C-alpha cells in the first residue's frame, strides 16, 4: 500500500506539478461546468425563464417594458 | 466571427468567463500573492 | 541561430543549449530547467503523436473513408467501453516504461529501449528534424481539426477548395476571418513591440509578472 | 457687409496699434527678468523643451517678429469675426 | 525573517505581523514615503500611474459599451425609448432559483438582466449612436485608446523617454496645451461630431464613417462660415412638432440659440450643444495663448503670482513665494485639482438633473436619481480629499520660510478665527435647524400644523422669479416683460427658457417652499460643519496646543498617548475621517431631498412634500418607510421579483455599515489580547499546531481600523442608499 | 546657411551637418541626439512613402483606372480587403522588422539585409538632400492631394487643369465654399 500511494503521487509529489495538476484540473472542470456540467444539474440559470419574465411589469405607476 | 459584427462573443461565453472570473483567476491571484507575501528576502 | 522574428533576442533561459531554439518563450514557461526538460519530452510527444494523427488523417481522408471527426461513431469489432478499457490498460504499462525511461535517460523509449533505435540512426541532426516536423504537425493537426471544424470537410477537399479560388477560398473569407485577420495582424506588428523593450531596456531582461515565473526574484 | 472689408480693417487696425501702440508696453511687461529667470537649468531633452530653442530673428526695426504679428493678427481676426457674426444676424442689443 | 512584499518599505518588509500586508497595501502608492525615491522618481511614477489611470478607464467604458451593446436592447430601445428599459448586461448566475430567472428576465431579454440606471442609453443615443455595431466599434477603439495610454505608461518610464523633473514642473505650456487642446480643440471636435454625425442622426439622416465625407452637415456647407454670415447656420432650428430620431419637424440649423428643452425629449437641443461646445472651444483656444512658451510671448505665472500683492499688504505678502510653493508640492496641486473636480462634479449633478443633456432623460426617473447621488457622492468623496490633502502639503511640503509672510502663512496665523467661525456658523446652523424641525415635530404631534415655524424661502425664489418663473410674482428681471433682460435676450434664448422654466413638470427650478428652506439649511449645516473638521485637521495638521509637534509625526499617525488629558484622534487623517461621516450626512441629506422632491413630482403629489418635509417624521414615514413598501417586499416567504437584489442589497449595506461600527467603537486592545487567547489556542490544540502561522496574528492597528470601520461605514452608506433609490424608483417607475 | 526665415539664426541643435537642415525646428523636437537620429529615419521614410504615394496617384489617374484614387479601397479585386489587410501585414512586417533590424546596427536605411541598399553608386550628399527635400515635397503634395479630394472632389491632376482652365475662379477660395455643388 505504501509503494502504490508513494507511487501514485509521485509526478505532483513537488509544489509546481502539484498546482499545475490543480490548474489544469480546476480549469477543465469549471470549464466543463459552464459548458455541460450547469446544464446537466438543470441549473435555472441554464434552463431560461421558461416563461413571460418580469418585462411589461417595469413599475407599478408606469409598467414598462 | 459572428453574422453582422464580428467579435461577438458566444451564447457559452458568460457560463465560462462567470466562474472563470470568480473561481479560478481569484484563486490564481490569491496564491500568487499569498506566496508573494510570505516569500522571504535573502 | 535563428531566431522566431528576425532580429530577436532570446531570453537568458533559451540560450540555444537545446534543439529547436529559436528563442520563442515570451510567457517564460521555461525558466525552470526541470519544467524545460519535461515541456521538451512533452513537446516532442505531442509533436510525435500529431505526427502520426496528421499522418494518418490524411491517409484516411484520402480514399473514402469516414471523415476524422465522425470515425469515432462508426461500428467496429469491440464495444466502445472494452475498446477503452483495453486501451487504457495497455497504455498503463506503455506510458510508466516511458515515464521510467524519462526519469532514467531524459529521452522516449518504448518499453525497455531506452533509445527505441533498430536502425542506429539516431543523431542531433535526426533529433532536430524529428522536432521541427513534430511542431509542423501539430499546426498542421490544429489546422485540420479547425478548417474541419469551419468547413465540414478534412484536410485536402479543404486544399483542393482554396487551390479552386485561393483569394476567395482562404481563412479570411470565412467565419473566422476576422479573428485571424486581427490576429495576424497583430502578431505582424508585435515582434516591433518586443524590440521596443529590447532597445530602450538594452541588455536588461524584463520579468512579466506571471505566476509561474516566479517574478519576485 | 464685405467681409474681407471687415476683416482686413480689423486686422490691420489691430497690428497697427500692436506696432506703433502696444509695442512698448509689451516689451516691458513681457521681460520681468528680474526674479522670474529662467525656468529650468538641467540639460536633459525635456528641459530643452522649455528653452528658447529658436529665436525667432525679424529685421523690423521695432522687433515685430513673426509672433508678435501672429497674435496681433489672431486678435484681429478674432473681433473682425465677432463683428461680422454681430451683423450677421443683423441686429445689436445695446 | 525580512520578507519580500513591500518593496517599496524595507520597514515593513522585516515586520513579523499581519500589519505588513496591510500596511503594504496602503503605503502603495504614497509613492513619497517609498524607499530611495527622488522627486524626479516620484513624478515619473506618478505619470506612469495616471497613464494606468487612463488605461483603466478607457478599459472601463469600452466594457459598459460592450455590454449594452451584446446583452443590451440598445437598437430595441431607441425604437421606443419611454416605454423600454435600458438592460447594463446580462446575468448568469448559476446559485439564481426559477423564480429569480424567470423574474430578471425584463426589459425584453431572453434571460435574466439588470435594468441600467447609469443613462449610457440616453447618451448614446443622443450623441449619434442607433447600432448595436456603433456602440461594438466604440468598444473596440476605447480598448485600443487604453493600449495606447498603457503602452504610453510603459514607454515613458523608460530611460530615453523618462521625463525630467523640470519637465514635469513647467506649468505654463501644461497649461498652455491643457487649455487650447485638450480643452477647447477636445470641445471643437466634440462640436464637429455633434455637427457632422448627431445632429444630423437627431434629424433621422445616418451619418456614419462611410459617408461622413459625402453628406454635408448644412445645405450650404462653410459658405456662411468663410464669409461671417454666421446667422445663416441658426436658419431653421428644430420645431417644436420634432420628434427625435427622424425627419419630421427636423430642421436644417446646426449652431441655434433656443435655450430650453427640446419638446419630445424634454433634453436640451443638440444644435444649441453644438454652438456651446463651439463657444467653449473658441473661448478655451484664445485662452490657451496666455502663458509663456518657447516662442517669447505669454506670460510667466511667477510674474503674475508676484505682481498680485496689494497695497497696504492687507494680504501680507501678497501672493509672492507661492509658485514655488504649488509648483514644488504634488499635494497642492492635487487638492486644487480636487476641489475643482469635485465643485464642477456637484455642477454637473445640479445641472444634469434641471437641464438634462441626454434625450428620453427626465422621463427615466431611476437615471436621474443613480446619476445625481451618483455624482453627489462623488462629489463629497472628491472634496474630502481635497482638504486631506491640503492638509498633507501643510505637513509634508509647506515651508514656512519661503512662504513668509504670503496669504498661505498668513491662513495659518489667523487659524483660530476661521475655526472658531466655521464653528459657530455650524453651531447656529445646526441648533436653528433642528429646533425648527423639532418644533414642527412637535406641532404635528400635538395635533397643531398651523403652529410650525414655516419660513418662505423668498430669497430663492426672488432668485427663481429673476430667471423668470412667474410663481411668486416679483417680476423682477426675467419675469418682468417691460425689464432690459427680457427684452434683449428675446430673440434668443429666453423664449425656451421661460417655456421651460415655467414649465412645473420638469426640474428646472422646482417651486420651493419652508420644507425647501429648512433642508438647504440643514445643507448648510453639513457643509459648514464638514468644512470645519477638514479645515480643521489641514490648519492644525502642523501643531496644536495639546501637541505643536505634530508636523515631526506625519499625516496618520495613531495618537500621542494618554498623556497630556488624551490625544485620541489627533492627526489630521483623523480630522478627514471624522469629517468623512459628516460628508456622508451632508450628502445623505442633499440626496434625501433630491429623491423626495422629485418622488413627489413624478407622482403629481408635490403637495405630500410641501407638507411633510417640514418637519422630520415626515422624512421618516412618507419617505423612508413609505417608499421601502416593494424594496423589502423584493422577497417574502411567498416569493420574490426583480427588487429583490436591491433588497439583498440593502440589507447587504445595512450590515457592512454596522460591521463598521465594529471597528469604529471597539478599539485595539480588547483584539489584540483576544488573539493572544487564541494564539495560545492554535499552539496548543492537537493536530492544528502542525498547521503554523507565517505572519504573526495582531489586531488592525489604530489607523488601519478606523480606515476600515470608515470604508465598511462607506459602503454599507452608498449600497443601502442606492439599493432604496433603485428599487423605490424602479418599484414604482 | 539659407534658413527658413530671412535674418533668423539656425537653432543649435541643428548644425548643417544633416541632409534637410534648413534649421527649421521651431517647437524644439530635435534636441535629443537619439530621438533626432529616430525623425531622421522617420522623415525618410514618410517620405519615400509619400513620394511613392504621389507617384502611385498621379499614375493611376494619369492611366485609366476605374475609380478614383480614394474611391480605389472601395473596389473589387481578386482578394477581398479582410484577405488582402492580413497578407500585407504579413509581408509588410517582414520588410519592416527587417529594416528596424538593420537601422539598430549601422543606423542607416535599407531593404532587407542590404543596408544601405544602394545597388547602384548613386549615393552621396547631394543624392541625400534630393531625397530628403523631394520627400518633404512629397509629403506636403499628399496632405494636399487629400485634402485636395477631402470631398467628392477632383483628382489632383484633374484639379490641375480645372485650375488651369480658371485661375480666377478654381481656386481654394471657390472651393471652400460652392461646397454643395461639389457634392
Ligand atoms: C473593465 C470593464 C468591464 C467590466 C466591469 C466587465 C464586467 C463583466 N463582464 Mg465584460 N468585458 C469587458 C470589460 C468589462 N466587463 C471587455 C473590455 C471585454 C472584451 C474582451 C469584455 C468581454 C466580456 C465577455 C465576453 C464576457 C464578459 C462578462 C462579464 C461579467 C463577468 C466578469 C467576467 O467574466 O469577465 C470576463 C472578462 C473578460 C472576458 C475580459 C476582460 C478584459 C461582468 C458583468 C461575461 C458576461 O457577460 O457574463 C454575464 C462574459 O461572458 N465580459
Ligand atoms: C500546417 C500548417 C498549415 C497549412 C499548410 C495550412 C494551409 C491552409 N489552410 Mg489551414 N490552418 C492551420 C495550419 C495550416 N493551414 C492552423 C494551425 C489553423 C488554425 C488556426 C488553420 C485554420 C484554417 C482555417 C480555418 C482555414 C484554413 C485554410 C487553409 C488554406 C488557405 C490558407 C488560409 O486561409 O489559412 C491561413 C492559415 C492560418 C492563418 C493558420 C496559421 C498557419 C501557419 C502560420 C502555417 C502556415 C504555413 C507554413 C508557413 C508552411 C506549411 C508547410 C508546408 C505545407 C509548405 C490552406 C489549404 C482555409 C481554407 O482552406 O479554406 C478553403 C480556411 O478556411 N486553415
Ligand atoms: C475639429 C472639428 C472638426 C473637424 C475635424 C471637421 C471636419 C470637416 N468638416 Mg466640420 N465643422 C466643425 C468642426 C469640425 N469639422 C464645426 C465646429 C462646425 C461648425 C461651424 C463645422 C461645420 C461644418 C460645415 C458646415 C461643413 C463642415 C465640413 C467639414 C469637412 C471639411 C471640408 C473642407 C470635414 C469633414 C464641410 C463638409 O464638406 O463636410 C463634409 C461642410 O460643409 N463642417
Ligand atoms: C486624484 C485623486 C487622488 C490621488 C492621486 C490620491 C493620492 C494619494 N492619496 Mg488621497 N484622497 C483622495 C484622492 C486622491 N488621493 C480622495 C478622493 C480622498 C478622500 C476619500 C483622499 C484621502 C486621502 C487620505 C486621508 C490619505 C490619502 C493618501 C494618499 C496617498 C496614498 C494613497 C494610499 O495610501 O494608497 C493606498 C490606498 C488604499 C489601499 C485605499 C484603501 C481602500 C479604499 C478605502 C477602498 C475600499 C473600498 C472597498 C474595496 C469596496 C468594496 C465593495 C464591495 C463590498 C462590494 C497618495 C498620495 C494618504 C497619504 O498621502 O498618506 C500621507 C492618506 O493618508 N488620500
Ligand atoms: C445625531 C448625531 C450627531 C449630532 C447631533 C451631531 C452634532 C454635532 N456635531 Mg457631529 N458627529 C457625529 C454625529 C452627530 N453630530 C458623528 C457620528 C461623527 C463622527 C465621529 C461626528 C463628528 C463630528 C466632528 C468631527 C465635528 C462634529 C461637530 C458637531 C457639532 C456641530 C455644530 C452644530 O450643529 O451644533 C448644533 C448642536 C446640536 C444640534 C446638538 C445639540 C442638541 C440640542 C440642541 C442641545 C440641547 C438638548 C436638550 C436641551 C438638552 C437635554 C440634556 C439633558 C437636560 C437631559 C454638533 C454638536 C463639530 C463641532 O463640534 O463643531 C462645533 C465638529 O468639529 N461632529
Ligand atoms: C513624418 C514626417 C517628418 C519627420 C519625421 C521629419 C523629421 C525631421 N525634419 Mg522634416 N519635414 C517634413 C516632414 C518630416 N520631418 C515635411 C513634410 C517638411 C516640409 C514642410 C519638412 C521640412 C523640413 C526642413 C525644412 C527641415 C526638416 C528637419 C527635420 C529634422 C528636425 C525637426 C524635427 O525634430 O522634426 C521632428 C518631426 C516629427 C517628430 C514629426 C512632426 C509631425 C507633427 C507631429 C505634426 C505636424 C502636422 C502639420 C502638418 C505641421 C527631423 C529629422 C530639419 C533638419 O533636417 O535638420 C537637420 C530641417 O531643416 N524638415
Ligand atoms: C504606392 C502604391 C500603392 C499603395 C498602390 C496601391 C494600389 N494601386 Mg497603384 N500605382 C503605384 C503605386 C501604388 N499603388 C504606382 C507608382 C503606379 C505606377 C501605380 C499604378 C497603378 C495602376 C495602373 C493600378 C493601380 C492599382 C492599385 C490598387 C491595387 C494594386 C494591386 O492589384 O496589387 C498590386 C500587386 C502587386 C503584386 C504589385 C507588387 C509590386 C491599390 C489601391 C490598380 C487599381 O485598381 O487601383 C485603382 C490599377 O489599376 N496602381
Ligand atoms: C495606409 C494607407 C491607406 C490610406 C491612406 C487609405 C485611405 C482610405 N481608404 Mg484604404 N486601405 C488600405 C490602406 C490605406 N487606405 C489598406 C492597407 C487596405 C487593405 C488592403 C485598405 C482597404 C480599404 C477599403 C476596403 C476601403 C478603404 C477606404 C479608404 C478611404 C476611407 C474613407 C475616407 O475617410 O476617405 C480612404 C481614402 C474605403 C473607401 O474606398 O472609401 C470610399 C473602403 O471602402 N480602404
Ligand atoms: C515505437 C513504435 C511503436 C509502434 C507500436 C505498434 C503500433 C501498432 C498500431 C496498430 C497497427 C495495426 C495494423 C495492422 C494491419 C492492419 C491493416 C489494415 O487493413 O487496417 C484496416 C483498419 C480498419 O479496418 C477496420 O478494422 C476494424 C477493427 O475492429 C473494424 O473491424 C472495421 O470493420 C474495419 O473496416 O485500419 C486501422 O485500423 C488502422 C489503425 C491503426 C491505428 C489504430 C490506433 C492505434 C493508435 C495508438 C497506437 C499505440 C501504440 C502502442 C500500442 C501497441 C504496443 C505494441
Ligand atoms: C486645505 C487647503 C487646500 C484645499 C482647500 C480647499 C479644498 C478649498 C476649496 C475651496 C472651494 C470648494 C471653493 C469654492 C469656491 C466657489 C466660488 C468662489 C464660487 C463663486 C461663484 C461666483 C463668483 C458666481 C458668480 C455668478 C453667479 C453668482 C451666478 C451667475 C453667474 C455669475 C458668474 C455672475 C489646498 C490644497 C489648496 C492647500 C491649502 C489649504
Ligand atoms: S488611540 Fe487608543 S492608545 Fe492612542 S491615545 Fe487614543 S485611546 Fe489611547
Amino acid at each position: 500500500q505504501a509503494k502504490f500511494f508513494t507511487q501514485a503521487t509521485d509526478i505532483i509529489s513537488r509544489r509546481e506539478s502539484l498546482r499545475a495538476l490543480v490548474a489544469l484540473s480546476g480549469i477543465a472542470a469549471i470549464v466543463t461546468y459552464g459548458l455541460k456540467g450547469a446544464k446537466d444539474a438543470d441549473l435555472p440559470i441554464t434552463k431560461g425563464p421558461q416563461t413571460t419574465g418580469e418585462n411589461g411589469k417595469g413599475g407599478s405607476v408606469r409598467s414598462r417594458l | 466571427a459572428a453574422q453582422g459584427y464580428p467579435f461577438v462573443p458566444p451564447s457559452w461565453a458568460p457560463s465560462v468567463f462567470v466562474p472563470l472570473t470568480g473561481l479560478v483567476l481569484p484563486a490564481i491571484a490569491m496564491a500568487t500573492l499569498f506566496v508573494y507575501i510570505e516569500k522571504e528576502a535573502p | 541561430r535563428p531566431m522566431w522574428y528576425p532580429g530577436a533576442t532570446a531570453p537568458a533561459h533559451l540560450d540555444g543549449s537545446m534543439l529547436g531554439d529559436y528563442g520563442f518563450d515570451p510567457l517564460r514557461l521555461g525558466v525552470n530547467k526541470d519544467n524545460l526538460k519535461w515541456f521538451r519530452e512533452a513537446e516532442l510527444t505531442n509533436g510525435r503523436w500529431a505526427m502520426a494523427a496528421v499522418v494518418g488523417i490524411l491517409f484516411t481522408d484520402a480514399v473514402g473513408l469516414p471523415k476524422f471527426w465522425t470515425a469515432g461513431a462508426e461500428k467496429y469489432a469491440l464495444d466502445n467501453q472494452t475498446l477503452a478499457l483495453i486501451e487504457v490498460a495497455v497504455f498503463a504499462v506503455l506510458e510508466g516504461k516511458r515515464y521510467e525511461i524519462y526519469k532514467k535517460t531524459g529521452e522516449t523509449g518504448f518499453l525497455s529501449f531506452a533509445p527505441f533505435d533498430p536502425m542506429g540512426m539516431k543523431s542531433e541532426e535526426m533529433k532536430l528534424k524529428e522536432l521541427k516536423n513534430g511542431r509542423l504537425a501539430m499546426l498542421a493537426f490544429l489546422g485540420f481539426c479547425s478548417q474541419a471544424a469551419v468547413y465540414g470537410k478534412g484536410p485536402i477537399e479543404t486544399l483542393q477548395l482554396h487551390l479552386a479560388d485561393p483569394g476567395h477560398n482562404n481563412i479570411y473569407t470565412s467565419s473566422v476571418g476576422p479573428e485571424t485577420a486581427v490576429t495576424v495582424a497583430v502578431l505582424c506588428v508585435l515582434p516591433m513591440i518586443i524590440e521596443a523593450t529590447k532597445t530602450l531596456n538594452p541588455g536588461k531582461e524584463s520579468v512579466p509578472y506571471f505566476p509561474w515565473n516566479e517574478p519576485w526574484n | 457687409l464685405d467681409p474681407q472689408i471687415v476683416i482686413s480693417g480689423s486686422t490691420a487696425a489691430f497690428l497697427a496699434i500692436g506696432r506703433f501702440v502696444f509695442l512698448g508696453y509689451q516689451r516691458r511687461e513681457a521681460n520681468f527678468d528680474s526674479t522670474v529667470g529662467p525656468k529650468t537649468t538641467g540639460a536633459t531633452y525635456f528641459d530643452d523643451l522649455q528653452k528658447n530653442s529658436t529665436i525667432f530673428a525679424t529685421n523690423d526695426p521695432a522687433g515685430f517678429n513673426i509672433i508678435d504679428v501672429a497674435g496681433w493678427g489672431a486678435l484681429g481676426h478674432a473681433v473682425g469675426f465677432a463683428v461680422l457674426a454681430i451683423n450677421s444676424l443683423q441686429g445689436a442689443n445695446l | 525573517a525580512t520578507k519580500l512584499f513591500p518593496k517599496f518599505s524595507q520597514g515593513l518588509a522585516q515586520d513579523p505581523t499581519t500589519r505588513r500586508i496591510w500596511y503594504g497595501l496602503a503605503m502603495a502608492h504614497d509613492f513619497e514615503s517609498h524607499d530611495g525615491m527622488t522627486e524626479e522618481n516620484l513624478y515619473q511614477k506618478i505619470f506612469a500611474s495616471h497613464f494606468g489611470q487612463l488605461s483603466i478607464i478607457f478599459l472601463w467604458t469600452s466594457g459598459n459599451l460592450f455590454h449594452v451593446a451584446w446583452q443590451g436592447n440598445f437598437e430595441q430601445w431607441v425604437t421606443d425609448p419611454v416605454h423600454i428599459r435600458p438592460i447594463a448586461h446580462a446575468i448568469w448566475d448559476p446559485h439564481f432559483g426559477q423564480p429569480a430567472v424567470e423574474a430578471f428576465t425584463r426589459g425584453g431579454a431572453s434571460g435574466p438582466v439588470n435594468i441600467s440606471t447609469s443613462g449610457v442609453y440616453q447618451w448614446w443615443y443622443t450623441i449619434g449612436m442607433r447600432t448595436n455595431q456603433d456602440l461594438y466599434v466604440g468598444s473596440v477603439f476605447l480598448a485600443l485608446v487604453s493600449a495606447i495610454f498603457l503602452f504610453a505608461g510603459w514607454l515613458h518610464l523608460q530611460p530615453n523617454f523618462q521625463p525630467s523633473l523640470s519637465w514635469f514642473k513647467d506649468a505654463e505650456s501644461r497649461l498652455n496645451h491643457h487649455l487650447s487642446g485638450l480643452f477647447g480643440v477636445s470641445s471643437l471636435a466634440w462640436t464637429g461630431h455633434l455637427v457632422h454625425v448627431a445632429i444630423p442622426e437627431s434629424r433621422g439622416q445616418h451619418v456614419g464613417w462611410d459617408n461622413f465625407l459625402s453628406v454635408l452637415p448644412h445645405p450650404q456647407g462653410l459658405t456662411p462660415f468663410f464669409t461671417g454670415n454666421w446667422a445663416a447656420y441658426a436658419q431653421s432650428p428644430d420645431t417644436a412638432s420634432h420628434v427625435f430620431g427622424t425627419a419630421q419637424g427636423s430642421g436644417q440649423a446646426i449652431l441655434t440659440f433656443l435655450g430650453g428643452f427640446h419638446p419630445q425629449t424634454q433634453s436640451l437641443w443638440l444644435t444649441d450643444m453644438a454652438h456651446h461646445h463651439l463657444a467653449i472651444a473658441v473661448i478655451f483656444i484664445v485662452a490657451g495663448h496666455m502663458y509663456r512658451t518657447n516662442f517669447g510671448i505669454g506670460h510667466r505665472m511667477q510674474a503674475i503670482l508676484e505682481a498680485h500683492t496689494p497695497p497696504s499688504g492687507s494680504l501680507g505678502a501678497g501672493h509672492k513665494g507661492l509658485f514655488d510653493t504649488v509648483n514644488n508640492s504634488l499635494h497642492f496641486q492635487l487638492g486644487l485639482a480636487l476641489a475643482s473636480v469635485g465643485t464642477i462634479t456637484s455642477l454637473v449633478a445640479q445641472h444634469m438633473y434641471s437641464l438634462p443633456p441626454y434625450a428620453f432623460q427626465a422621463i427615466d426617473f431611476t437615471t436621474q436619481a443613480a446619476l445625481y447621488t451618483h455624482h453627489q457622492y462623488i462629489a463629497g468623496f472628491i472634496m474630502c480629499g481635497a482638504f486631506a490633502h491640503g492638509a498633507i502639503f501643510f505637513i509634508r511640503d509647506y515651508d514656512p520660510e519661503q512662504n513668509k509672510g504670503n496669504v498661505l502663512a498668513r491662513m495659518l496665523d489667523h487659524k483660530e478665527a476661521l475655526i472658531s467661525h466655521l464653528s459657530w456658523v455650524s453651531l447656529f446652523l445646526g441648533f436653528h435647524t433642528l429646533g425648527l424641525y423639532v418644533h414642527n415635530d412637535v406641532m404635528q404631534a400635538f395635533g397643531t400644523p398651523e403652529k410650525q415655524i414655516l419660513i418662505e424661502p423668498v430669497f430663492a425664489q426672488w432668485i427663481q422669479a429673476a430667471h423668470g418663473k412667474a410663481l411668486y410674482g416679483f417680476d423682477f428681471l426675467l419675469s418682468s416683460k417691460t425689464s432690459a433682460a427680457f427684452a434683449n435676450g428675446q430673440s434668443l434664448w429666453l423664449p425656451g427658457w421661460l417655456d421651460a422654466i415655467n414649465n412645473n413638470q420638469n426640474s428646472l427650478f422646482l417651486t420651493i417652499g419652508p420644507g425647501d428652506f429648512l433642508v438647504h439649511h440643514a445643507i448648510a449645516l453639513g457643509l459648514h460643519t464638514t468644512t470645519l473638521i477638514l479645515v480643521k485637521g489641514a490648519l492644525d495638521a502642523r501643531g496644536s496646543k495639546l501637541m505643536p509637534d505634530k508636523k515631526d509625526f506625519g499625516y496618520s499617525f495613531p495618537c500621542d498617548g494618554p498623556g497630556r488629558g488624551g490625544t485620541c484622534d489627533i492627526s489630521a487623517y483623523d480630522a478627514f475621517y471624522l469629517a468623512v461621516f459628516w460628508m456622508l450626512n451632508t450628502i445623505g441629506w442633499v440626496t434625501f431631498y433630491w429623491h423626495w422632491k422629485h418622488l413627489t413630482l413624478w407622482q403629481g403629489n408635490v403637495a405630500q412634500f410641501d407638507e411633510s418635509s417640514t418637519y422630520l417624521m415626515g422624512w421618516l414615514r412618507d419617505y423612508l418607510w413609505l417608499n421601502s413598501s416593494q424594496l423589502i417586499n423584493g422577497y417574502n416567504p411567498f416569493g420574490m421579483n426583480s427588487l429583490s437584489v436591491w433588497a439583498w442589497t440593502f440589507l447587504f449595506g445595512h450590515l457592512i455599515y454596522a460591521t463598521g461600527f465594529m471597528f469604529l467603537i471597539s478599539w485595539r486592545g480588547y483584539w489584540q489580547e483576544l488573539i493572544e487567547t487564541l494564539v495560545w489556542a492554535h499552539e496548543k490544540t492537537p493536530l492544528a499546531n502542525l498547521v503554523y502561522w507565517k505572519d504573526k496574528p495582531v489586531a488592525l492597528s489604530i489607523v488601519q481600523a478606523r480606515l476600515v470601520g470608515l470604508a465598511h461605514f462607506s459602503v454599507g452608506y452608498i449600497f443601502t442608499y442606492a439599493a432604496f433609490l433603485i428599487a423605490s424608483t424602479s418599484g414604482r417607475f | 546657411r539659407p534658413t527658413w526665415l530671412p535674418g533668423l539664426n539656425p537653432p543649435a541643435h541643428l548644425k548643417g551637418a544633416l541632409a534637410g537642415d534648413n534649421g527649421f525646428d521651431p517647437l524644439g523636437l530635435g534636441q535629443d541626439e537619439g530621438r533626432l537620429k529616430w525623425y531622421a529615419e522617420a522623415e525618410k521614410t514618410n517620405g519615400r512613402w509619400a513620394m511613392m504615394a504621389v507617384a502611385g496617384i498621379l499614375g493611376q489617374e494619369l492611366l485609366g483606372v476605374t475609380p478614383a484614387w480614394w474611391e480605389a479601397g472601395a473596389k473589387e479585386y481578386d482578394i477581398p480587403a479582410q484577405a488582402l489587410t492580413p497578407i500585407e501585414f504579413i509581408v509588410m512586417g517582414f520588410l519592416e522588422i527587417k529594416r528596424y533590424q538593420g537601422f539598430k546596427q549601422t543606423g542607416t536605411s535599407g531593404f532587407i539585409n542590404s543596408f544601405p541598399f544602394d545597388p547602384a553608386g548613386m549615393n552621396s550628399p547631394s543624392m541625400a538632400t534630393k531625397e530628403v527635400k523631394n520627400g518633404r515635397l512629397a509629403m506636403v503634395a499628399f496632405i494636399g492631394f487629400c485634402v485636395q479630394a477631402l470631398a467628392t472632389r477632383t483628382q489632383p491632376i484633374e484639379g490641375l487643369t480645372a485650375h488651369l482652365a480658371d485661375p480666377f475662379g478654381k481656386n481654394i477660395t471657390y472651393y471652400l465654399t460652392h461646397l454643395p455643388e461639389t457634392l
